[PDB]
């Protein structure tokens, strides 16, 4: 039942910066009670590669990055508004990719008690991807 | 003298407190059975005057504490004793 | 300037400082009785995401304890093990002497992470944590406590656990934990015992995380 | 670190017959983190299996994990025409997560 | 019955001691305010015969310490008190 | 009214207590140097009494450190003088 | 409740609490004393091997202490160090103000190993642990202390060592060590005089070890 | 044995022991009063190289602390942290509860290092450093102190910083600090007022150093 | 005076294990106040290997072990029975050899006082050995 | 670890002549530790010397160690039929302990 | 205005020792309130080498060693008697050379107030070197 | 360790043109720590230059360091006959002190 929907893409210049986002729903909000969030990169002709993820506040907030992205990329979360945001400076050509936001998240089983979901440690959700050229 | 002024009160009190071989330290009970225990009830109005008594009592407690430098105090009650004792034989 | 309550074959009277009784004869020390009460039973929510608003943080003033002699069985007692953002402790341990409340129905204990502005915490009604046989005006780590006050006078468990996140600010929130990877979301209107019978129902029947991800259950609004 | 590679690089089969494909850490890990991926052009990944050996939802028996140790290995047991896609590993570390490089299927 | 002995005396006393919500700890002041001031002049004598019983208490004071186990001593006055008690009803 | 009943008793006793610069911390006696000394024999039967009394006391005061929360009694003392005045003036 | 002894012309007697004695006069607080008695006055053992079955060990219990203004010198005071089989500490150590026992003729010093199945050794008679002018229910490492009682009323050294094993249960073993190397089976025969005698007619004899090896001594049985 | 001050409408009494007043009515416990006086009222020297030579080290005697009610604004605190030529500690960490003195004009922080030759510094004429509300026979490091005496009755900041070597020997000598490599020689013949003083001219005329070099000063001897 | 007999020993098959024995007597036990005792080993043509020793309990009563037996053979005493045993696991044929219990023990001097006997952090009492095979 | 070797692996005299074999240790080692030991078939070691030169008792005053840091060695003033036996080096290192291989000696 | 002179240097034969010394003036005494001070030496057609230097007791009175000069040479300070001294033991050929004190001061600025100098971390004054020489 | 290390080590300049010469330590450096000399056959080096930029004063504003991290330099303007000669590099180290080789500037 959960969606997310990656943004925030286009062309940048190669020494500069940008913002992507990433605006969810379907699942009980993003920020408590929620599986944290990643950042996936997958350039044309290659495979899925690990940014780094934000985890729940509930789980502690922090982030764990990826070595290829360390002290580049910054991944936060805009808290209550579901979504997700990846901030990445020192842009290289290298950089060019599809990225894509990923959530371990979806329903659970429910009882004549209430509803409920599972928040995992992998993902089951992923979004469209959002590509970021980074060029001359 | 006392006007309970409380939004409710419980009218009853569940009450502990600490009252051959089983006084030496060694083969006495430990801490958490060494406290007796009962009920009372609101006799004549005692159990919730009583109540709005340490309601009032708790600002002159606090501000007595903040003038001292004892880590622990438990010598209130024996002030009590020789304040009383001075008012009439001073 | 701390009163007495007498008690009487009337009913309990406050002593006076200027007006001398003749007949309230004192006639050994033994006769004076320091006794904690608990702020429960003046109606005061006991719910834990009430609770803790009535807490808060502060330095520059130092922490004192007092003594009782005796005092009530409370029905809700509560423990706290709150962490900083950061990994570090926001309560002080527990000194020598200082000791849990012998008698609690249900301890709400509550671990979790929160900003905690202050040194300690202290109660903003300036009623005192109740410890063993010690009042406190402040919260001490790990060690099951019960709000109240302390009257003087002339005489004649369950363990239901809680995670927390925002401890120490207005905007918080709580959950009911049944299991490492299981948790209800937590709401005011949920008594003690309602948890201890969704407790019951969800872990027999089996309605738990098998995953290695947690199952959040959200309780019919109804 | 804890780095995946996939063997061998192509699969080649027929439509109905078995196929597995294996990957190997240059760490051990438990089963309960590991996964594969499923992936097609214009698509991104589907999980499949997660935990070494169970299943995700929507997916057909046909798939199955298992594995132990540094070695693990995805078997089709029948691989069909809507099943010759690429394929990824990705394991959690309890921390880190790493992917595999992708591996194709072909008939 | 006091002489004062001393080489100089400051003849008088600037002095400090500690005496809605400001009575709870959360809300109230900060060790540092918790103090109130003032000044006293040499009236009939009293600093100066002061400032010597002090300087003459020192000797009593310092044997009583050598002879006790307590780290802090704060019951000097608690004797006292006891003592005049039993001096006049004993 | 004390009847000592146990099987020996050594009839006497040697003791210590804690009775110009000397009096001043720096320049007095190391610890060990600040005890008295003598000697006391079994007059009347006082010493064999006081052991028995010792022997009895010790019940009653188990008893009471269980119930109290200091770490520390200094005071059982000073409320013995405190009930006693209270017997003949309350 | 606790008694008093009152010393009259005539003898000591013990206080009442329901009988008021109108010529019991108490001039002034410093009439009141407390004083420890030791209790090898009554006759107990005092032998290393006697001495510690009266002691035990027991978790769930605080220590508490109390004061001396006067009392006793004693002729034997003991001292132990004793560790788990692990290498970790059996006693607590003794917290500030503790001091040892001031008036020690003999001191036992007993360093070794054992069970230790309580958190504190606390005395088995109920009788205290004497510290300088501290009674105490427990045993503090490494400080000399006097086993006592004490009585409260109205007024008008050489070392000898030894090493343990299996310290805490009620079957160990003792020896009186002379040097590094060189140690002598206990007995519950013998007296701290006659290990003063053996120590000197040994040591000055050299009969102690010259080799790296123990050299363990049996006294002759008769 | 400790005297009492007794306040008169005629002047200030000691009361006696073996003389009761009937008059010398006492009401209540608040009566009672403890007063902490200082020093420099009676003319002592308080600049800093007289004081440090009333103050020494000596072991074997542990230090022991009274309380206040009342009493003196100080002109002139003091507040040390001394180390040995070793790098290590000189004076023991303040315990909890000690606070410093609340009403100080002028506080004299001296640092530095000598031989500390004892395991606490003692007042050489018996006088008390002036903790918050508590007396102390020895310095706490780190804590600002005033010297001085306590009374006992019945009643009807700038902060100037030094440098020293050779603390707690005879021949010692001290330096005033205007920056990190700004010193000035100090005499005994300085006030705070003038040290003030100097601090104004030499840091606004920017007479400092300006390299990596300590640059000292010596007043003019007129 | 002190001798020490070793016995338990014989055919075994390697993969299995075995428990061998040295009851001893002459001296004043071998618990308390007495040397702890080892075991060495010695194959025919082959010189000996120390295998390790149990302390005696007044010296702490741990085992001290010869690094080719470690995690296999375990040194232990039936206290007050006067009896070393030696457990060796997990046997390979390689563990064919003569087992010997050695003892750091024997009299000392007298005196008109009383008896004495020292121990030893060296060995003067070796028993006779038991062989132990281990084959298939 | 510290470990001993002799030299030489066989020591050749005719009875009366005298003979020295030594020992060299990995590490370094006070004279205390040290011992050699006498073997004949069909007998347990005796004990000869300890502590590098304190004899062990039921020994002739012929056989003599000395040494220190790595360097050990026993001396027969005269090596007499009876005494041509295999010779080991041992050492206490003050916990672990260390045998030699085992030198022969020979007429 | 400072001046320190070398002294106590000559031939030495090597395996034994000397004590060198530099007595100065014109400072304000070389051991509170002063830089430190230290040696250097210049063998014939070499450059200089650091020794070592005293510090000030101001500044803890250690004394900082060249790595050349550890556990032979010593450097000491007679308080008060602004005289800095260099123990050499250990001597041996490649020690002789011509060794110098040097001293890290100088005058500062005045003003109506009173005089002033610095300490520095450096040296402006050297003396004149005395010669050192060891030989058989 | 930090160790100074002159470059040229002879410099050939007639008097009146411009000369420099650098040093380069083995471990990075701030600039507050670093000093030249200039020394002439009986006498001792003058100190010059300290801090890598500050003048010495008695010295020529001709003189001037300049460098940072390992690379430091000491620039005459124009060398006159009378600064012929040998210069070293000095650091201080925040606590050890190293003299560079010398170097000899010669017309
Ligand atoms: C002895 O007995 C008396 C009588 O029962 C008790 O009196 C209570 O006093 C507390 C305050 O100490 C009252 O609690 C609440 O105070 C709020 C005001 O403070 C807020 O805002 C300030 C900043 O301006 C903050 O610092 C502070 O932390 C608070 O956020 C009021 O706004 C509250 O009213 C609202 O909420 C309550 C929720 O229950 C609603 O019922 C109200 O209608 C309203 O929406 C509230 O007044 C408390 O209410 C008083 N009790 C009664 C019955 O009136 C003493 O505290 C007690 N002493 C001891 C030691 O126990
Ligand atoms: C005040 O004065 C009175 C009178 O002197 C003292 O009374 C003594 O009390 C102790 C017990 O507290 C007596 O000591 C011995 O008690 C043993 C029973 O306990 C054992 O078994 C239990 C388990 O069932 C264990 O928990 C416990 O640790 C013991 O192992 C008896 O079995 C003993 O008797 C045997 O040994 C003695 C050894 O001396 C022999 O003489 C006996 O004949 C017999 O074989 C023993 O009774 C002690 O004996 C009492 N004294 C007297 C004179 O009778 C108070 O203790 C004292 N109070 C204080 C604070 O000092
Ligand atoms: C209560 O009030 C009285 C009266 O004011 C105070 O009395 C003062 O007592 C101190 C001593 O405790 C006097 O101080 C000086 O004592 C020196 C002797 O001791 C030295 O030598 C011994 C070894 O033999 C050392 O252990 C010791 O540390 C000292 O080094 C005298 O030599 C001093 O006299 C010289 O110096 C003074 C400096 O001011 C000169 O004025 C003198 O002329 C002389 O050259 C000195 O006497 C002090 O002087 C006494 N005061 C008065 C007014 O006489 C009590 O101390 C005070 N109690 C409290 C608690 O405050
Ligand atoms: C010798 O003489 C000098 C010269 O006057 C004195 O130096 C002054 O010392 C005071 C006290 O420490 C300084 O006052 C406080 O400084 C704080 C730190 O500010 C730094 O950063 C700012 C830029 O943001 C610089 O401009 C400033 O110079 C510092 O580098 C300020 O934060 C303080 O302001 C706040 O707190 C005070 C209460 O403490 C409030 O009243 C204010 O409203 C505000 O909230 C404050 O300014 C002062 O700045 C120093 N001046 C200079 C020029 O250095 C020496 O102390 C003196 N020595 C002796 C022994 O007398
Ligand atoms: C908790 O306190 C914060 C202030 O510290 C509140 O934040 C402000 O809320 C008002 C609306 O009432 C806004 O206009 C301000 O802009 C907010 N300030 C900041 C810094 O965010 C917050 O609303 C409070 N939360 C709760 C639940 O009471
Ligand atoms: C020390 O206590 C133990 C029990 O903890 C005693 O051991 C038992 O002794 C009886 C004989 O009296 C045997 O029948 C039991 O089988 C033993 N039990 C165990 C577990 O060993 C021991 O005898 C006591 N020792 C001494 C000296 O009193
Ligand atoms: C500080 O005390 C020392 C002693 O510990 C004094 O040193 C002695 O001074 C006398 C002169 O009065 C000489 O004759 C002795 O030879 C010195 N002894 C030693 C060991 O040096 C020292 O003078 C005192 N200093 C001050 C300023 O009082
Ligand atoms: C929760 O953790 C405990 C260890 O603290 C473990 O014993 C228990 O099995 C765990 N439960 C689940 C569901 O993982
Ligand atoms: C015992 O040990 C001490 C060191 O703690 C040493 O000084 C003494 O010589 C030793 N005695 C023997 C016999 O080894
Ligand atoms: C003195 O040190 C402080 C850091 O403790 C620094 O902020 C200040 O600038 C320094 N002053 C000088 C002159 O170096």
């Amino acid at each position: 039942e959960v969606q997310l929907v990656e943004s925030g893409g286009g062309l940048v210049k190669p020494g500069g910066s940008l913002r992507l986002s990433c605006t969810g729903s379907g699942g009980t909000g993003f920020t408590f009670k929620y599986a944290g969030m990643s950042w996936v990169r997958q350039a044309p002709g290659k495979g899925p590669e690990w940014i780094g993820r934000i985890k729940s506040r509930i789980d502690g907030g922090t982030t764990d990055y990826a070595a290829p992205v360390k002290d580049r990329f910054i991944v936060s979360r805009d808290d209550s508004r579901n979504t997700l945001y990846l901030q990445m400076n020192s842009l290289k050509t290298e950089d060019t990719a599809v990225y894509y936001c990923a959530t371990g998240s979806g329903k659970g089983p429910s009882a004549s008690f209430g509803e409920s979901y599972y928040y995992y440690d992998f993902i089951n959700v992923w979004g469209k991807g959002t590509t970021v050229t980074v060029s001359s | 003298v006392i006007v309970n002024a409380q939004p409710k009160c419980n009218p009853n009190l569940h009450y502990w407190t600490t009252q051959g071989l089983a006084w030496i330290p060694y083969f006495g009970p430990a801490a958490e059975g060494i406290y007796t225990e009962g009920l009372m009830h609101n006799q004549d109005g005692l159990i919730c005057g009583l109540r709005q008594l340490a309601n009032e009592t708790t600002q002159a407690l606090q501000l007595f504490l903040r003038a001292t430098t004892e880590l622990r105090t438990f010598s209130i009650l024996n002030r009590k004793a020789i304040d009383f004792l001075l008012q009439r034989w001073g | 300037s701390i009163p007495l309550g007498v008690i009487h074959n009337s009913t309990l009277q406050v002593s006076d400082v200027d007006k001398l009784v003749c007949r309230d004869k004192l006639s050994s020390t033994n006769q004076l009785r320091s006794v904690g009460l608990n702020l429960e039973g003046n109606g005061v929510a006991t719910d834990v995401p009430s609770v803790t608003k009535r807490w808060g943080f502060r330095s520059g003033v130092p922490p004192k304890v007092v003594n009782y002699e005796a005092g009530e069985w409370a029905e809700n007692c509560y423990n706290l093990e709150i962490k900083k953002p950061d990994g570090s402790e926001c309560l002080p341990a527990a000194p020598d002497g200082i000791r849990g409340f012998p008698r609690c129905r249900y301890v709400h204990k509550v671990s979790g992470t929160g900003p905690c502005a202050g040194d300690f915490a202290f109660h903003k009604e300036g009623a005192f944590f109740l410890y063993d046989r010690l009042a406190s005006t402040v919260i001490y780590r790990g060690t099951t406590f019960a709000e109240g006050v302390v009257a003087f006078l002339i005489l004649p468990s369950t363990t239901i656990r809680y995670q927390a996140t925002g401890f120490g600010t207005n905007e918080t929130e709580y959950l009911f934990e049944v299991d490492n990877l299981t948790y209800v979301q937590l709401e005011s209107r949920f008594t003690p015992q309602f948890l201890l019978q969704l407790n019951e129902t969800i872990y027999a029947s089996g309605k738990r995380s098998n995953t290695t991800g947690k199952l959040i259950w959200k309780v019919n609004p109804e | 670190e804890s780095v995946l590679t996939q063997s061998p690089g192509t699969l080649s089969l027929s439509p109905g017959e078995r196929a597995t494909l294996s990957c190997r850490a240059s760490q051990s890990i438990s089963r309960k983190y590991l996964a594969w991926y499923q992936q097609k052009p214009g698509q991104a990944p589907r999980l499949l299996i997660y935990g070494s050996s169970s299943r995700a939802t929507g997916i057909p028996d046909r798939f199955s994990g298992s594995g132990s140790g540094t070695d693990f290995t995805l078997t089709i047991s029948r691989l069909e025409p809507e099943d010759f896609a690429v394929y990824y590993c990705h394991q959690y570390e309890s921390s880190p997560w790493t992917f595999g490089q992708g591996t194709k299927v072909e008939i």
